[PDB]
């Protein structure tokens, strides 16, 4: 992993975030890495990778290029000193960022919310009967 | 019962937590594998999954056995508790309150998202005193009567 791999994540990344906002949908995400090349890459199916990644989320549920950056590189890489070392100085070389969820909370709100639609739905579905 | 999509996910949390490759996890994995797929359950519950079909004592188990014990738990519909516990993640304080406006968000934005039509009847049938808020304690009991 080197210069090679991190040009091209911010190329790719580029074309998902025309704007540079900073910031990708999460609905888009599993397209984002797909699309990397290895080693950063993490291809498809990877929806529930990336909820074990718990990457923070943000309002309008939009999530940071450098917080993707980072655990994707953690990935291939793994909790190091290197990694620590690579991190911090890719945030100040990279140098409004507040979390709401995390990809891992944010698959439980899924469940629990389905939870009440398909009671709300059973509730409709009696009414209409009674 | 199970949903394709369903599958898919099965497949990757189980795969994804199958240390080995070897086709099976351990039954002390099972609970990473169900928070992976946004399922918490409790020790207990997850001690009564484990009991069930590991009958052997190995401490493993294969993808068969999983969408067996997937299928068998979530096939059951929810209680009015279970319901009014989903309400709590989305609830800030804890107090049983919340915002007609942030129902409305999480109805519409996550899982199998509320058409216009629904939510906005949740609404109506929700927020009884046109205030804004929703006391989701007495909605959950009004919905499961
Ligand atoms: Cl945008
Ligand atoms: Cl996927
Ligand atoms: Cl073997
Ligand atoms: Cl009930």
């Amino acid at each position: 992993l080197g210069e090679d791999d991190f040009e091209m994540f911010y190329e790719t990344w580029e074309k998902f975030d025309p704007d540079a906002t900073q910031f990708i949908a999460y609905s888009r995400l599993s397209d984002f890495v797909d699309t990397l090349q290895e080693p950063l890459r993490i291809a498809k199916p990877n929806k529930i990778k990336l909820i074990t990644l718990d990457l923070p989320m943000v309002p309008g549920d939009k999530i940071h290029c450098l917080d993707i950056l980072f655990a994707l590189t953690k990935e291939v890489l793994g909790d190091s000193g290197e990694m620590d070392a690579l991190k911090q100085t890719m945030e100040e070389k990279f140098m409004s960022y507040e979390p709401i969820t995390t990809t891992l909370k944010r698959k439980h709100e899924e469940v629990c919310a389905i939870k009440i639609q398909r009671a709300y739905r059973r509730h409709l579905l009696q009414r209409s009967m009674k | 019962q199970l949903t394709e999509e369903q599958i898919a996910e099965f497949k990757e949390a189980f795969s994804l937590f199958d240390k080995d490759g070897d086709g099976t996890i351990t039954t002390k994995e099972l609970g990473t594998v169900m928070r992976s797929l946004g399922q918490n359950p409790t020790e207990a519950e997850l001690q009564d999954m484990i009991n069930e079909v590991d009958a052997d004592g190995n401490g493993t188990i294969d993808f068969p056995e999983f969408l067996t014990m997937m299928a068998r738990k979530m096939k059951d519909t929810d209680s009015e508790e279970e319901i009014r516990e989903a309400f709590r993640v989305f609830d800030k304080d804890g107090n049983g309150y919340i915002s007609a406006a942030e129902l409305r968000h999480v109805m519409t934005n996550l899982g199998e998202k509320l058409t216009d039509e629904e939510v906005d009847e949740m609404i109506r049938e929700a927020d009884i005193d046109g205030d804004g808020q929703v006391n989701y304690e007495e909605f959950v009991q009004m919905m499961t009567a």
